[PDB]
Formats: C-alpha cells, structure tokens, sequence
DNA sequence: ACTTGTCGGTGGTCTGCTCTAACGTCACGGCCAACCGATCGGA
DNA sequence: TCCGATCGGTACCGGACATGTAAAGAGCAGACCACCGACAAGT
C-alpha cells in the first residue's frame, strides 16, 4: 500500500512539473520512473496475491442465474475497487474491506445482469422484503398467507402485491419440448 | 522476453492467429506442397495432398483467410428471435437472445477491465470467456460442453437451426403446410366408378 | 430389475428439497450472528414444496388418468 | 417410513466449525384441508399439513432450542389411488430401474476369437468401479470413466 | 371404440399462420392445415406435375403476396 | 390561431369523452390549440393554466395513474359526478 | 425479390469484416431487450426500433409522426425511421468485439481447416486460441545471428 | 405525391460520411449517432460547440481525498532516502 | 501434370475426357484417370450444387467446404428449383411445354 | 379588461451511483450407461 | 502396421402444451411532473 501511494504521489508529481513547470534534473526524473513502475508492479502483485478471496466469495452466489466465471469476474473488479480504496493507516486487515466490496459488487451485478427483462436493484430490494414477509407469514400463520395480510405487514395497497409478484415472473423458452419425444416446439 | 526481449514478439490467443495468418505466403506454400507432391512418397504424400487442396482452395477463389478471425460479429433481425407475450402474461424467447445478452455482457467487462488497467491473468480470462461465449453462440456443443438453461436444457443455436431433421431444410423448405387441406377417415363404397 | 412405486419417487423428490434446504441452512448459519438464532429463521420450506409440486407437475411419470372406462383407470 | 428415514438422514447438520448443529425429528400430519369432491369442483388441491419438530443444538454453551415448523401442503392419496393436482386426477406410473450392486458381463471379440470379461460395479449416487480383461490378458480397472 | 368421425374430420381453406415462417399452424384445435411432406413432393416429382408443385410450396404456404392475391382473384 | 374559448371547449369536450385518463403529451399531440406552443414549458404552463381556470368554475377533474401498470398521471372527468 | 425466373446463381463466400459492418444498420451495446414496466422496446438494445425498425406500421419511438404521409424520412428526437413494420425482419445489426474472436467452423472440424492452412496441430491450436501457450508470430535472425 | 425533406450530412472522426434524411421544419441536431455507432458532427463552417463533458474521478482523485498532502510528501521523502541509499551506500 | 486437377480427387468423367482434350491440343501432357467406384451417400454429397448436398446431409461440413471453395450453385435440378420455389426441370416444367 | 410567453420554487416519484473496516483466501457434480460405419491422429 | 477418439446417421400422419430462488441498507444526486408566485406585450 505504502509503495502504491508513492508511486501514484510520484506520478502526480512528474505529470504536474511536466507542464508549465521546469526542467527536472535526469536522476530526478529516473527516480520518479523507478517510483512509478514499483508502484504499479506492486499494485498487480497485491491484486494477484488475493485473488482466491474471491472465489470463495462467489461460491456462495452460484446457482442464481449467472454463471460461475461471471461472478469471478465482478468479484474481481469490486477486489481492484477494494485496492484502489484501502487505507493501511486505521491498521485493519485489507481482508475486511475486500470482502465488502466483493460482497457489493457481486450483489449488484447479479441484480443487473440477471434477467431477460432487466429489473432495477430499487425493486428488486422491493421483491426481496416481500418475500421475506411472505416466509414469516406463511410461518406465523401455518398457511399461505392471502394478499391482504401482505399488504397489512407491508403497509402497501393490496394492489402493489398483486404488481410486485407480476414482475416477477420469467420468460418462459420457445424451443422447449412439448411432447414426450423431440417432435414439436411451443 | 526479460532476457532476450528485442529478438523476438510472441503473442497468445486469437491476435498470434491473425498475425500469422498476415505473414502467411500462399504461393511459396503452394509451391512447396507441389514440389513436395511431386517428389516425396510415403505417408507425408497424404498431408501433402489435403494441405494443397486446402490451400488451393484458398488461392484460386478471391477470397482472403482473414475471414477465419471475426471483428464484428452479425445479429440476427428481431423478428427471427421474437419475444412474444403468450395469454396469461408470460413472456417466451427464442433461446438466441440469451447468448446475445452473454456474449455483449462479456465484450463489455473486457472493456471496462482494459479501461481499468487489469493484469494480464484478469484480461486473459476474460477474453476465454469472450471466445467461448461466441464458439457457443455460433455452434453449441462442438467444444466443452454445452450451455444448459433452466430445466439443465442446452440452448439452440444457430447451426442447431441449420442442423437435424427439425433443421430449416428439411422442415421449412422440403416440406409445408398448405392450405385448401382436410382429412377425414374412408370407407369402402362398392357403387362409386373408378374415378 | 427392481421397481419404484410412488412411494419412492416422492421420497426421492422429498431427499432433493431436503439436500437444498439443508444447503440454504448452512449458508445461512454462517453469517447471520450467535446467541440471536431460532430453528424458524433458518428454517427455509420453500425448496421442498416447490421440489415436490415440480415432480407433481412436470415429471414424465406423473400422467393424465385415463377415464374412458372403469378398466382404463 | 420415508419421511423418518429422510429426516434421520438429514439430521446431522454441522458446518466445517462444528459449533453448532440442527436437527429434524418426528414428522406429523394434520387434517386434511378438504374433502375429494370438493376439491375436484374448487380445482383445489388435496393435500395436508406437515409439521416437523426441529431443534437447534449449539456446542460451545450447551444451550438447545425446540420449536414446531411448518413445512407445507403435502398432497395425499385418496382411496382410489389418485392425486387430485389442481382439480384433475394424476396417477403416477410404476418405474422399472435395474437395482444396484455387482454385474458380470463377458464379451466375445470378432479379432482374435478369444472371450473377454468384465464386471461392472454400479452403485446408488456414487461413482463407478469396472474391471476388465483384454486380448493381452492384462486386468484394467477403469476407476469414474478414466 | 373412442374414434369417432365427429373428433378426426378436419377441413382448412384460410386460418391461421405462424410467426417465424409465415406458415399455417397444425392440428384440428388449431385450425391447421395437412403438411405436405417430402415423400408427396417425390410423388409429384415423380408424375412430373411441376406446377400444382409450385402452387402447393409458394401460393398455399408461403407467398405473403400470393395468398392475398389467390383468395381475391 | 385558434380562440382560448375554442380551446378550453376541445379540452373540455375530450376530457368528458375519454374513458381512460390521458397524459399531457397526448393532449398536446391531439386536441387543437396545443401544437402552436414554441416549447414545452411554455405549453406545460399554459395547460396549468388552463386546468386551473377550469378547476375554478366547479368540474371535477380527476388525476390517476394511465393504467396499474404504468407511472405516467392522466386526466379524466368523471360524468357522474 | 420477384421473378424467380431471373435468378441466375446463388454464390457463397467467406464475409469479411467490411461486409458484416456494410450489412448492420446499427451496432447494439446493451443486454436489454424490453422495458419491464411499459413493454416497450429499449434503445440501443436487441430490440432497438431505431437500429431494426418501428415494431408499428408509420409510427416513430416518440410517436411524433404518426401519419403515412411521412415515408422514408428519420424522427428528428428518436431516430427512428417511419416506414413499415415488416422492415424489422429484414434489417441487421453487428457486435464490436474488444478482441477478435476465431470462427469455430473452421477450427473445430474435421479435418481443421486453419490446422490444415498454418500447419498446426488440433491440440497446438485449441492450447493457442484457448489461452494455454504462448506462440511465436516472428523471430528476428539476423539481429540474434550478429549478437 | 410525398412531403418534401432535406439530406443532412454527418462526418465521423474515422473517415466515415452518412446521409441522415430530415424534415425542412425541424432543427437539425449538431451531433448524431452514425450508423456505426460512433459519434459523428456535420460537416459545416459554422461549427455549433456542443456541451463538453469533465473527466470523471480517477484513482489520484480517490487517494487526495482520502489522505493530505503533507503525509504523501513525507512518505514520498523517505522512499527516495531508502532508495538513495540502497542505491549510492 | 498440366493440368488443373488436383492430384487424388475425383472428378466427372465428362468434364475430365473434356480437359484432356483441351490439354492435347495446344497444351501440354493431359491427366491420367482410374475409374471409382462410389457409394450413394459419397456420391450425393459430391454434387456440383452446394445446396443439395446442404439440404441431403452433413449440413455443416458441406456449407464450410462451399464457402472456402466460394461455390457458385447454377440452380438446376429438382431439389434447388424446389426449394426456392421455381418450375422443377422436369415433366411440364421444361421450355419445350413451357 | 383578458390572456400568454418567460422566469423561478416545492414536493413527490422513478432511477442510478458510491459506500460500509474484527477475521475470513484454489467449487461440486457428474452424465455416461445405444449401435454401426468411416476417418484422422499417436504408438 | 495397429488402435483409442471423434463424428455422421437412425420413416411418416394424427396429438401435446407454460419453473419452483433471493444473506442487505443508507446517503446523495439527476430527470420529470402536479401544484403554484411575478410581468410586460398582444388581444
Ligand atoms: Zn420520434
């Protein structure tokens, strides 16, 4: 960390006096190269070092529609997040921030890049509370809970349920078999 | 390339395909298949034959093997994938539009991690990934194995279309439904004429 | 050659919701925090009846009765 | 019965700590919903409710917890050996699998005219163990399909 | 038996068409036509009637134009 | 050129006619008097406006949603009322 | 397109990527097929109506031109083109892939044809193409011969 | 008998011309996405300036914010002593 | 030899006795041909038309083969005309009736 | 006297982006279980 | 010269049909619309 923020300082530093500012003495500017290519070589060192983190963290998300390489790789790119905004001075361990971050943008990706029809996070959060209702419900009660009691616990009109579980539907496949053998499609 | 990096420039995946297919001389391989054709024997005569016909076949048309490596890949119109609303709400598709929404999300996280500046084993993944998302939009099945979606159902592409008795061919073209049809059962009527 | 009556069907159907229950419990044991937990919020039914309504409605075995006699059913 | 046997199966459940553990016990029907007939003019679904006693067992403070849960609609068979799924009858049709255990099966090649023998080992949710002879009278074990 | 000519009689002269090919659907519910298979174009091949051929592939399954057409002349 | 008078009597005469409540834009595509406004602003204020005077002289102009499942508001008078 | 008379040949070729981006009216850059709220088709997306075509007969995205009067000219706000409804059948649109992408007809075959034209095993090309190997495009001889 | 329009050219930065027909009585856009999705501007002597748009945040952008100017020069100072004298002694 | 087939294809005796003749003369040394003996599904697969042996069998290896070679299809014979909706050359469809 | 293009303000709703700091680090799951014929690539 | 992999194929008319999970939350900002105040010029 510490030599990523030198490198990047030094890179800021060269790019300024570069412009509108004066000659740098030749050891000066070798010193400023040096700094800014141990920076980046650090950098990828650091990103390829905590690259199992997340594997384990997407191995959890398998399952729900994206495919398991998917999620590796936007689990990859909320870890290079993660680096870009570790601070080492608090002390706290940089496996923390990265799972938060893999955490986030693991979640958000499914969110998006899911559906045929794509559904915006601000409703599919939506979707997820009244499913979590919908459970405690069905097991307070010991039976499927009617929309009107959806609606009680969920303090919305008894016709934004009926609208929630309309978009939640999925596309069904045109070439799937209708019959018994592989003869006719829908 | 730490060493000895100003020897040489050796590359991986489809880019070193398409250089050396640039490099590629098609007269001087002609021309040595056919010295090689008209003087060796044995097993390498075979090689010789298939490699030539290939090559000759490259050559005298007009055509140029760059069309083996893609740039811009077609889409299909919407009409021949629709997304029609069956009675009830539910929504169907054509099993295509999911390998278009796969391969565009791939080209777009290449993108966007060649943008960030991602090391080379991120990059690397993510342009396997790309590869394999067009092999199995453009034929699903021929390498690894193939892409299953709800109900563990492999998708239908293209060559599948193209592919089978319930292929284009033999189902649309060799074959319709007309009109001005019916069908009914027989019977046996002995006071009818011939005809 | 042995033979599987519904009994064993709809135990295999039971098994397979059972196996992602179990799957989603222990998902779920690992985050949520101790001393805090009830069998009711790790608890989750849904993968069961859905297995078995699936199996109900779409396996090849689970037909159509035949009623065009006493003799056909 | 099936359920029992399912839920003593399922019974151990503990993570790779081991610190905590959750157990399912003793299954029980209630009453059923509602009759045949009206469930066949309703399209309904007969069906009953199941509820199974879980407990929750955490090792490091000893502590446990019961609790009765609800686990759904299980659909019941009536008298005639029908389901009733959505107002119209079901039956479900007897399947013939071959029962696992240790089979032997000898093969005559067309090459050498000489017998071949090989047993295959097939088992219920598990992978695969065969064993082979070929014309060089060399046993082969064949461990998966490697 | 359960044949009986009020369920297996059919009959077609304008219904409906399909999305991706522009073709009449099948089946009595339907109101579908009788497909006209490869081995009855080998037969008409065969006699060597070329055009109630083209007629049956263009005007009565395929040609947009030509339907309309037909029907209004 | 079309008289203020004519204006308020189309928008009056559609409203009353229209079963389903229409948004601004479908008002300004259809009745008359609404496709002379420079910009949108301008015709958004001059519909306020006129919904105002309107609202004045005592009919009951109503405000929904165009269908449950879409967000736009529309206009409707209820003719019972 | 009529006189099926005047077809004379039916000639096929390999399609270089000039001819693929001279067939597309437009490149799409979204996975979005259709709105989940209004079930309208979304821009720039598989269904776009200005890349395809209006999904109505004379009718733009904004619904500015709504008259048949209005042939063959653009909407100046959504781009859509006011033609008929059946053009959406008839027009393309391509991919601008990040890195090129080889064709798997002419890879995974038998025989292979690009094994067959550079010399390469199968192997040797599924190692290449599949991120497994690293290959050597050039190698300068004379400058390692001097040094 | 069809409503007249006009032709309106519109030039890539690749080289790239396209004819985008439009209506007399309509404004002409300055700026129009091309048939290869590139962003293309007309070919005119009076130039209509579009809106110009600002970088957005970078990783120097990030690290300013989350620390000061003093500490990164401070440890900047001390890289370049440890450098120097793992270099010269 | 001098001539434009390749060494160890098959080609129709016709057009072959045809090149032979147009190598002799004003030439050089003409081919040398051995009759084969051929099945029913090699030989369908062989046609000049691509789109025949397209719509007969292995659809994928004959489009790929036609697309190298950039095949040129003439569209006569009772399948082609078939399929793209044209007068077969056969019966009543030929220019004598016509 | 009446009306309208131009100007500025509130509050609500739908939509998108950025952030959260104890420690956490390389997946099961496995179908396949046919049958014959032809062809290319290793041993 | 022999042989473990891989790919190609396997009749027709009638009919039938539509998915089963979600480890979240908060702060800030942008676009659009229903409600409004002024102010001079044209009607
Ligand atoms: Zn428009």
């Amino acid at each position: 960390a510490k030599r990523i923020e030198a490198g990047l300082y030094a890179t800021q530093k060269l790019a300024e006096l570069a412009e509108k500012g004066e000659k740098l003495p030749v050891q000066q500017r070798r010193d400023m190269q040096w700094i800014c290519r141990d920076g980046d070589r650090a950098k990828n060192h650091l990103l390829e070092a905590n690259l199992r983190l997340v594997v384990s963290l997407a191995k959890r998300y398998t399952g729900r529609g994206m495919a398991f390489l998917d999620l590796i790789q936007e689990g990859n790119l909320g870890l290079i997040r993660a680096v870009e905004k570790f601070d080492y001075t608090k002390g706290y361990k940089f496996s923390t921030y990265a799972t938060w971050w893999i955490r986030q943008a693991i979640t958000r990706a499914m969110a998006d890049q899911a559906r045929t029809i794509r559904i915006p996070v601000h409703m599919v959060e939506v979707i997820n509370k009244l499913g979590r209702i919908q459970r405690e419900l069905l097991q307070d009660l010991g039976r499927e809970p009617t929309p009107e009691e959806l609606a009680k616990e969920m303090d919305i009109t008894p016709e934004k349920v009926l609208e929630i579980q309309q978009y939640a539907r999925e596309p069904i496949s045109l070439d799937q078999t209708i019959g018994d053998e592989g003869d006719s499609q829908l | 390339q730490d060493r000895y990096g100003e020897y040489f420039t050796g590359a991986m995946g489809a880019e070193s395909i398409k250089k050396l297919i640039e490099n590629f001389d098609i007269d001087a391989e002609a021309e040595s298949l056919r010295e090689v054709i008209r003087s060796g024997k044995g097993q390498k005569k075979l090689r010789a034959l298939k490699r030539l016909k290939v090559v000759a076949a490259f050559q005298q048309s007009g055509n140029s093997p760059m069309g083996m490596v893609l740039d811009a890949v077609p889409v299909i119109p919407p009409e021949l994938r629709p997304m029609v609303q069956l009675d009830g709400g539910r929504f169907a598709t054509s099993d295509l539009n999911d390998l278009y929404r796969r391969v565009i999300n791939r080209n777009n996280r290449l993108k966007r991690l060649i943008d960030l500046g991602a090391p080379e084993i991120i990059v690397n993944n993510e342009k396997r990934m790309l590869q394999e998302s067009v092999d199995a939009l453009f034929d699903n099945g021929r390498r690894g194995r193939p892409v299953t979606g709800p109900g563990n159902r492999p998708l239908k592409s293209l060559s599948d279309l193209l592919k089978g008795k319930q292929g284009r061919f033999r189902q649309n073209l060799l074959g319709k439904r007309v009109d001005y049809s019916g069908r009914s059962v027989i019977v046996v009527g002995p006071q009818l004429k011939l005809h | 050659r042995r033979l599987r009556t519904v009994g064993e069907l709809i135990q295999n159907q039971i098994r397979v919701g059972l196996s992602r229950m179990e799957r989603v419990v222990r998902e779920r044991m690992t985050t949520q925090d101790v001393e805090a937990i009830t069998p009711q919020t790790l608890i989750n039914i849904r993968p069961v009846v859905a297995a078995i309504k699936e199996f109900f409605g779409t396996s090849q075995l689970s037909q159509f009765m035949d009623q065009n006699n006493p003799l056909s059913g | 019965g099936g359920l029992e046997e399912v839920l003593a199966e399922l019974s151990p459940i503990e993570d790779f700590s081991g610190s905590m553990s959750l157990s399912f016990s003793d299954p029980r029907f209630d009453e059923v919903k509602a009759s045949v007939d009206e469930c066949k003019d309703k399209d309904m679904t007969y069906a009953a409710p199941l509820f199974v006693t879980a407990e929750f067992i955490n090792n490091n403070t000893g502590e446990i917890k019961s609790q009765t849960v609800f686990m759904g609609d299980f659909p019941m068979m009536t008298e005639k050996g029908t389901f009733i799924i959505n107002g119209t009858e079901r039956v479900v049709v007897s399947q013939l699998v071959r029962s696992p255990g240790v089979y032997f099966d000898e093969t005559i090649d067309k090459s050498t005219e000489k017998t071949l023998h090989s047993v295959k080992v097939i088992p219920g949710r598990g992978a695969w163990l065969e064993f082979d002879v070929d014309k060089r009278d060399t046993v082969g074990v064949r461990i998966d399909r490697k | 038996l359960h044949h009986l000519v009020d369920d297996k009689i059919h009959a077609r002269s304008t219904g409906p068409y399909s999305m991706i090919t522009q073709q009449p659907l099948g089946g009595k519910a339907q109101f579908g036509g009788q497909r006209f298979g490869e081995m009855e174009c080998w037969a008409m091949q065969a006699y060597g009637a070329a055009y109630t051929l083209q007629e049956l592939l263009t005007i009565k399954s395929d040609d947009t134009v030509g339907r309309v057409k037909v029907y209004e002349a | 050129a079309v008289s203020k008078v004519e204006r308020l009597m189309n928008l009056v005469i559609a409203l009353l006619s229209t079963r389903t409540y229409l948004p601004a834009e479908k008002i300004r595509t259809t009745v008359a008097g609404y496709a002379d406004s420079p910009s949108d602003e301008a015709f958004s204020r001059m519909f306020e406006r006129d919904k105002n005077e309107l609202r004045d002289l005592g009919i009951p102009l109503e405000t929904g949603r165009v269908s449950k499942w879409d967000s736009t508001e529309g206009y409707r008078i209820n003719r019972d009322s | 397109m009529l006189d099926v008379n005047f077809f004379d040949e039916l000639r096929i070729g390999l399609a270089t990527a000039d001819d693929i981006r001279n067939w597309s009216y437009g490149e799409v850059k979204k996975p979005e097929t259709i709105n989940y709220r209004t079930l309208k088709p979304e821009k720039d997306g598989l269904f776009c109506e200005k890349i395809f075509g209006p999904t109505r007969d004379w009718e733009c995205y904004c619904g500015k031109y709504k008259r048949v009067r209005f042939k063959g000219i653009i909407c100046e706000r959504c781009g859509v083109e006011v033609t008929r409804a059946k053009v959406r059948r008839e027009r393309m649109g391509h991919i601008e892939l990040a890195a090129p992408v080889t064709h798997i007809w002419y890879f995974k075959g038998v025989p292979s044809r690009l094994g067959y034209l550079l010399d390469l095993a199968p192997k040797d090309l599924e190692k290449i193409i599949y991120f497994a190997a690293y290959v050597i495009t050039s190698v300068d001889d004379e400058m390692r011969h001097n040094e | 008998d069809l409503a007249p329009r006009q032709v309106a050219r519109y030039r890539t930065d690749n080289g790239e011309e396209f004819d985008v027909p439009f209506a007399d009585d309509a404004e002409i856009p300055g700026t129009w996405l091309c048939r290869n999705g590139l962003e293309g501007t007309l070919i005119e002597g009076d130039v209509p300036e579009p809106k110009k748009v600002k970088p957005p945040r970078t990783h120097w952008d990030m690290l300013l914010e989350r620390r000061s100017v003093e500490e990164l020069e401070e440890l900047l100072k001390e890289r370049l002593d440890l450098i120097k004298a793992k270099r010269r002694g | 030899g001098s001539t434009e087939f390749l060494p160890g294809s098959l080609t129709e005796r016709a057009e072959f006795e045809a090149e032979n003749r147009r190598v002799v003369a004003e030439g050089g040394e003409p081919a040398a041909g051995r009759p084969v003996l051929m099945g029913i599904t090699k030989a369908s697969l062989a046609t000049d038309s691509w789109l025949s042996a397209a719509s007969f069998q292995e659809t994928t290896r004959v489009l790929t083969d036609a697309a190298i070679n950039c095949r040129s299809d003439k569209l006569n014979g009772l399948k082609e005309n078939v399929i793209i909706g044209k007068l077969i050359p056969a019966g009543t469809g030929i220019s004598r009736y016509r």
